[PDB]
């Protein structure tokens, strides 16, 4: 049986963040998505001659609902923690999103990853060197994407499996 | 049949991969093509078809539009589709039977769904309403009199804005009208439930489609747009932070089994009535930091209630594969749990694209909006059927009006939630102390069955 990692993606809500796993899960040349299905949230995948399944979790929408935030992060191995680099709040949440999950976890170091989307034309508020230094500060990767492109939306997914793996 | 030129009438324009494009599959119970993508004037000619009436397409249509197309446009399109000129005899008679009548009824089929189920654009715009009852007040025909005259009625009820006996509401240590000792040990488990129940199956029912197409409480203006929803969002939260602090408050250890353990039963009884929001609710509290940790007062909870919690929880594991199975197999009334709905709305919305490209022309993606209103539908489904129970007016006021949090922020009160938890079971190797009981009245439950015959 191949190894199937359990991936939750968590940040603020009314930013896009979901276009980061819906770019990952559906073929790069199929603009289409349709999340009331199984294949929707799982992808197999090669990551460096390995072959494993992952599993991604992403409430987008639900944030309303903070509550059930614990229960939805305790599912996952590794976690992508979400801005967009046109909304500073939504950078400035990523501190305790980071201090829920190690809570939830019971660990100060659980595989993460810090990704900043860039899903629209309005302007950068977050330059890249802001969030490299909080990336830093917490001893995880930085990785930049593209929303309209696709581009470093695998690079976040592969970068947190390899952080899972080397854990 | 012969039709007017598109120089002086844009719906007479032939179909063609430019401007309509259809799904392979046809309407299952009507036999109609399935519209995939157009531009606007082919969406409102389907909208208002000579050949057929297309009462889904219509439905999902006045839901959706607003995506694509702003109220005052849609209305000066259907006045426009409405203004048919003759071509430029047998012919002409055939045209006005065939071509003219249907799609002039058709366009008042539209006005009248429209005023009927999403009055809420004339409510928001005035004058929106201004030219539609000028329309209407111009419409001439005896054909055409009867449906008038109905949106007219419509129109006036909308500005001048049934079963057997239930169970007997049930008591426990509080006595009816004894608010001041209301609280989760002394209110009855099962009428906890059923009040809860009651105020949660209404705040699902007032949530309408205007709350949800668009992502709207997503947005900025969400608390303009989405009123009811964001209310029954937070009614479910404030009822997830006050089962933690029940709980983590409950210092020793014997009385917070009997709370962990009433809770329990709170759940059961939300399970027997399909309250899935309520289920759900006590899953979140089980589940949060403060209290998933608290081994020692898990290890002391009966058997069954262990395993009523763990089917509980199991219906979130998996993407809620068994709770998306359960809620298929029920039997309304029911409460389902919103957020999925919320999930899968906003990731069609952005996971597909607003316009589709052929031969370089724009075409509004129509299948989009056709799977948003599916969504809405499956919501709206479940709304129709209430609960056969009594509402106890002061239990209703007491779950109301609670309020965990105080005054305190979210993270300050979470901090609080989890700082008791850690005082009240220390993480290991800190020894477990000991705590004061703080409930002078018995900590044994009635259970979960009625105490009378119905
Ligand atoms: C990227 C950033 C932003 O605010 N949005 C709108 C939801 C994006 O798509």
């Amino acid at each position: 049986h191949m190894t199937e990692y359990k991936l939750v993606v968590v940040g603020a809500g009314g930013v896009g963040k979901s276009a980061l796993t819906i770019q990952l899960i559906q073929n790069h040349f199929v603009d289409e998505y349709d999340p009331t299905i199984e294949d929707s949230y799982r992808k197999q995948v090669v990551i460096d001659g390995e072959t494993c399944l992952l599993d991604i979790l992403d409430t987008a929408g639900q944030e309303e609902y903070s509550a059930m935030r614990d229960q939805y992060m305790r599912t996952g191995e590794g976690f992508l923690c979400v801005f967009a680099i046109n909304n500073t709040k939504s950078f400035e949440d990523i501190h305790q999103y980071r201090e829920q999950i190690k809570r939830v976890k019971d660990s100060d170091d659980v595989p993460m990853v810090l990704v900043g989307n860039k899903c629209d034309l309005a302007a950068r508020t977050v330059e890249s060197r802001q969030a490299q230094d909080l990336a830093r500060s917490y001893g995880i990767p930085y990785i930049e994407t593209s929303a309209k492109t696709r581009q470093g939306v695998e690079d976040a997914f592969y970068t947190l499996v390899r952080e899972i793996r080397q854990h | 049949m012969r039709l007017p030129s598109a120089d002086v009438y844009r719906f007479a324009e032939p179909d063609s991969e430019e401007n309509i494009i259809f799904e392979e599959n046809m309407q299952p119970k009507a036999g109609i093509p399935i519209i995939k993508a157009g531009t606007v004037i082919k969406l409102i000619e389907r909208l208002t078809y000579h050949m057929y009436a297309d009462p889904n397409f219509v439905r999902t249509f006045l839901t959706t539009y607003r995506s694509f197309c702003k109220p005052q446009e849609l209305l000066s399109l259907i006045i426009e589709r409405f203004e048919i000129p003759e071509p430029e005899s047998a012919e002409l008679k055939r045209f006005r039977k065939e071509y003219i009548q249907p799609v002039q009824l058709r366009v008042l089929n539209v006005c009248r769904h429209w005023v009927e189920h999403h009055f809420y654009d004339f409510e928001r715009d005035a004058y929106l309403l201004q030219r539609m009852e000028e329309f209407i007040g111009t419409v001439r025909g005896k054909a055409m009199k009867k449906w008038v005259e109905s949106i007219t009625k419509i129109i006036q009820r909308k500005k001048i804005a049934f079963q057997s006996s239930p169970p007997t509401v049930e008591w426990h240590i509080s006595r009816p009208g004894h608010i001041e000792t209301f609280d989760l040990l002394t209110l009855h488990p099962i009428e906890i439930a059923r009040q809860l129940t009651l105020l949660e199956s209404d705040l699902y029912r007032a949530v309408q489609p205007s709350e949800l197409v668009g992502s709207v409480w997503t947005k900025e203006d969400k608390e303009i747009n989405s009123p009811n929803l964001l209310k029954m969002i937070r009614h479910t939260t404030n009822l997830t932070l006050w089962f933690e602090k029940c709980i983590v408050e409950t210092e020793n250890l014997e009385e917070r089994v009997a709370v962990v353990s009433r809770i329990i039963e709170i759940l059961q009884v939300f399970q027997e009535l399909n309250n899935f929001n309520g289920v759900l609710e006590v899953v979140s509290a089980m589940n949060s930091s403060p209290v998933y940790r608290l081994d020692h007062t898990f290890e002391q909870i009966p058997s069954r209630q262990k395993k009523i919690l763990e089917e509980a929880h199991e219906l979130s594991e998996d993407h809620y594969k068994k709770y998306l199975a359960k809620l298929r197999s029920i039997n309304p009334p029911c409460v389902p749990f919103f957020g999925i709905y919320l999930t899968n709305i906003l990731k069609t919305e952005e996971g597909n694209p607003e316009v589709l490209k052929r031969h370089g022309k724009e075409l509004i993606n129509f299948s989009k909006r056709r799977k948003v209103a599916e969504i809405t539908g499956e919501i709206q489904q479940y709304q129709n059927q209430p609960y056969c129970l009594r509402v106890e007016s002061d239990i209703k006021r007491f779950f109301e009006n609670l309020n965990p949090m105080g005054n305190s922020m979210e993270k300050e009160f979470t901090d609080y939630l989890f700082n008791k938890s850690l005082e009240i079971e220390p993480r290991n190797p800190k020894p477990l102390p000991r705590f004061p009981k703080k409930y002078s009245y018995p900590l044994k439950s009635p259970g979960v069955r009625p105490s009378n015959p119905r």
